[PDB]
RNA sequence: ACCGAAACUAAUGUUAGCGGACCGGAGGCUAUGUUGGGCGUGUAGUGAGGCGUAACAAAUAGAGAAUACCCGGGUGAAGGAACUAGGCAAAAUGGUGCCGUAACUUCGGGAGAAGGCACGCUGAUAUGUAGGUGAGGUCCCUCGCGGAUGGAGCUGAAAUCAGUCGAAGAUACCAGCUGGCUGCAAACGCGGUAAGUUCGUAAUGAUGGCCAGGCUGUCUCCACCGGUAUGGCUGUUCGCCAUUUAAAGUCGAGCUGGGUCGGUCCUGCUCCUGGACGCAUCACUGGUGUUCGGGUUGUCAUGGCACUGCCCGGUAGCUAAAUGCGGGUGUGUAAGCGCAGCGAUGCGUUGAGCUAACCGG
């Protein structure tokens, strides 16, 4: 399974070019095992300085970078959340994902014409959020119908579930977001399985002109809303990302130096989606390959190893986990052994980001 | 007094719609920021109406962002731009203060279908 | 209308869950604090891994009161509970990074424009 | 042993609580109630009663002989013990059923621990069920105040499902506050707070101390019917401490009674508008509003009574927390009639009826 952030948004905002250039960033699956490309399943790789910095010392034969997964949520009409077939399909396509990336056109363009005719991030954002809010209203009303009769039966767990649902309901009736509520961790636990749509974190993908990265009223409104909802933003230019997709390495370097961009905004979307879900990556060092491995934050060494192979979990005994600072500054594994910066990590320690590790199992 | 009646009458709004306790209403009020002036919408259940001519007021209760908010509008003040009844509720009290104890399911008000 | 010993819920993500007003700042014998007033608070309940600890003493700005605020036209806005936003004891800036629930325009002073910008809804 | 009818606290000068345990408790039988329409004999068990000379229930509702009906209280915005020696007093809890119940333990307890859910009415199951009672008739009979059968009639829970009304169904009265630590005494065995002057032993205690949840007019601060801190500790003055501030400068024929374990009395702040105090007012926001309207429990005859029975609202007035310096109002669709429904009830008439102190005549 992949940690997935569905790309949603209104039509004629520049999302099409955006995920086209995102797919163009994807690697050909002819060399990566188990990688199957559905036309809308966008599996994109990690431009990672850490892994090549490791490879500068470990010097592996190949490199296996980790990748994330994206869903293009295409096809949208107003009023879709009343249970229409296309509305159900849109809602289901969002449901199976883990986070939401909402795209907002933030650049003036008379050749890109919208249904409103007026460029306004606020009302477009409000429209799509109201759609998802009505969907979650339907889901939530079904939920209280299911749970109130159980809680009347004395079930304390269903009681707490009922309290959380009753606090959620007026937000959805008010077409409001569940992320705007002060919900504690156990309330999140209680209503995690209902998979509330507005509850998942969102990243505001603001499509803007090349020269409009600043001094932009549309960016101003997007930033304001993202601050209010505690969501993050990422400013991108469809033309710039499309060119980066259309250019090979040296001409891409030339173009990024032309525009004064230290690193492209597609990398920013990658990092936003990656860090939004509270997940990290560690590194395994080898002569065959140094591989970056993606786990949720807090997953143990046995659990991360089982994510590799179940024998590495069940038989796990100990791991030699090295912090990346002590790994780099002492120039590789042998320098680490000479400095003694290793960790004989057992099963209970929580994996930290980027730690160079070696896994020992017994099956 | 006739004097105060005349003074108040020449100030009263003419287009105040009919609404009753239990009605969900949306009250469009004026918010003045810097110099610009815009409409802000407060939609909620009318839980109380005070009828005193120019001094008529009504209380609207909503659950905004998981927090109960009651706003008491002065019916004839210019700050209240408009009132629109979005739903007619069927209650029997004149003052629905008991909704201050209600949450979600118990807070539904039957629709006055007539 | 908050006084000493009044227990307020917390309207930000700073980790405090309930705080108690131990002082109404800004005047000798000052009885009460309404919306927009700085109070001195102790923290009675906090989430275990929050930015603030149980028993810390710091400041807060009252943002919602049951007693409510009056508007120049005679309107009153009342909330179901008293809520405050925790403030750094010295800089008097918010300690949390998000604000929960509505606030009122009486906060719209240069002192608290951060809270206004982060608030879900300003009444 | 437990809860609860028939001298621990406070106020007043008995009342409300408390410990042990307009009044109208001032198997068979029977009294008696509800509903319907002495002698003789010698019975259940010497011996009630019955019989001779209608049934049922059984020694209004309720378990009941409780209870209700036949300065002293009420309410209170926001806060919620900041009061104080001390939560004193008040507020609160409060029933039944089911679920659930920790440490510890002398294995009984703790325990009603704590905590959670349901509760009205109507209909159906079932034209009144399970159960109780038990006529006639039938049969038997050592033949009677007998036995068996039989179920008429009477009484009758409790439960489920469905419906339905209110804000609220243990609706009134009645009716545990709960939890944590600890001293002492029963037999028995051998850190907390922002701030804190405060030999064991289960159970028990109107016992001493401390803490917490709830609750609250105890208090901020009471309302209605020139300036010159607040708190924790302590009896403290003081003092330290927490946090403020411009600053915290150097009286018991008024109250209390802690001391002497228990024990009679004006200016801040911001930029280049606030705090505190005082006066006035009620237009606004509200409180009160036992004189207005409504809901509802029990009972008695729409009304009385039950704290205004309990409540929900609320006019005027008063008021602070508020702000200056015929109609109207309130309540919320009366009654009656009609319709739907088996019925509770809903709907129409109908925003009806009623409407105090208000306004205009
Ligand atoms: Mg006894
Ligand atoms: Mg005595
Ligand atoms: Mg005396
Ligand atoms: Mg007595
Ligand atoms: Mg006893
Ligand atoms: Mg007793
Ligand atoms: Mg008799
Ligand atoms: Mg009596
Ligand atoms: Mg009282
Ligand atoms: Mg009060
Ligand atoms: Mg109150
Ligand atoms: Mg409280
Ligand atoms: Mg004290
Ligand atoms: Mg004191
Ligand atoms: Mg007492
Ligand atoms: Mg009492
Ligand atoms: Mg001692
Ligand atoms: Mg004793
Ligand atoms: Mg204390
Ligand atoms: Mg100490
Ligand atoms: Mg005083
Ligand atoms: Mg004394
Ligand atoms: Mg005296
Ligand atoms: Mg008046
Ligand atoms: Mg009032
Ligand atoms: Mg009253
Ligand atoms: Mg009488
Ligand atoms: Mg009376
Ligand atoms: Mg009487
Ligand atoms: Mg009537």
């Amino acid at each position: 399974m992949g940690f997935k952030c569905g790309i949603v948004g209104l039509p004629n905002v520049g999302k099409s070019t955006l995920f086209n250039a995102l797919t163009k960033a994807g690697i050909e699956a002819a060399n990566f095992p188990f990688c199957t490309i559905e036309p809308n399943t966008g599996v994109v790789p990690m431009p990672d300085p850490r892994l090549d910095q490791l490879a500068e010392i470990v010097k592996p034969q190949r490199t296996l970078p980790t990748t994330m997964e994206f869903v293009d949520i295409a096809g949208l009409v107003k009023g879709a959340s009343k249970g229409e077939g296309l509305g159900n399909q849109f809602l289901t396509n969002i449901r199976e994902t883990e986070a939401i990336g909402h795209v907002v056109r933030c650049f003036e363009n008379d050749n890109i014409i919208a249904v409103s005719g007026k460029v306004n991030p606020a009302d477009d954002i409000e429209v799509i959020n109201t759609e998802l809010a009505l969907a979650d209203l339907d889901t939530c009303e079904r939920a209280i119908h299911r749970v109130q009769k159980k809680a009347k039966g004395g079930d304390k767990d269903a009681k707490a579930e009922l309290a959380v649902l009753e606090k959620c309901l007026p937000q959805l009736e008010n077409a409001g977001m569940l992320r705007a509520l002060d919900l504690s961790a156990e309330e999140k636990a209680a209503i995690r399985y209902l998979s509330f749509l507005t509850l998942k974190p969102t990243m505001y993908i603001a499509n803007v002109n090349e020269d409009g990265f600043e001094n932009n009223p549309y960016l101003d409104q997007v930033r304001e809303i993202a601050a209010k909802e505690g969501s993050v933003v990422v400013p991108v230019c469809a033309a710039v990302e499309a060119d980066i997709a259309e250019l090979d390495d040296e001409e891409r370097d030339e173009f990024m130096q032309e525009l004064g961009l230290e690193e492209p905004g597609l990398n920013r979307v990658i990092r936003a989606g990656y860090k939004l879900l509270n997940l990290q990556t560690y590194f395994t060092a080898g002569v065959k390959e140094v591989r970056a491995w993606t786990i949720p934050v807090g997953a143990t060494a046995p659990q991360a190893a089982g994510k590799i192979h179940t024998d590495f979990e069940k038989g796990f005994i100990r791991a030699q986990t090295i912090s990346f600072e002590d790994f780099i500054t002492y120039k590789g594994e042998q320098g680490a052994k000479e400095a003694g910066k290793m960790r004989a990590e057992g099963k209970d320690y929580i994996v930290k980001d980027g730690d160079v590790m070696n896994f020992l199992f017994n099956v | 007094s006739n004097i105060i009646k005349q003074l108040e009458q020449e100030q009263m709004k003419q287009d105040v719609p009919s609404f009753r306790p239990g009605d969900t209403v949306e009250v469009k009020v004026w918010v003045v920021e810097g110099s610009k002036k815009r409409l802000q919408a407060f939609e909620g259940v009318v839980i109380a109406i005070r009828n005193r001519g120019l001094h008529s007021a009504f209380t609207v209760r909503k659950i905004s962002n998981g927090e109960g908010v009651e706003r008491v509008f002065q019916t004839h003040s210019p700050v209240v731009d408009s009132i629109s009844v979005k739903r007619r509720g069927a209650v029997r009290k004149a003052k629905l203060y008991y909704l201050r104890e209600r949450t979600g399911k118990a807070a539904r008000i039957k629709e006055r279908l007539n | 209308m908050i006084q000493e010993q009044t227990m307020l819920n917390v309207a930000d993500n700073s980790g405090a869950r309930r705080v108690m007003c131990i002082k109404v700042l800004g005047g000798s014998h000052r009885r009460y604090a309404g919306v927009g007033d700085i109070i001195k608070i102790t923290i009675k309940e906090a989430i275990p891994r929050g930015k603030v600890k149980k028993g810390d003493v710091l400041k807060a700005v009252v943002v919602r009161t049951k007693k409510g605020v009056r508007r120049p036209d005679g309107s009153v806005i009342r909330f179901d509970g008293n809520a405050c936003v925790l403030l750094n004891n010295n800089s008097e800036q918010p300690i949390g990074t998000r604000i929960f629930g509505p606030v009122t325009r009486e906060l719209r002073s240069e002192k608290f424009m951060k809270i206004i910008s982060l608030a879900p809804e300003v009444l």
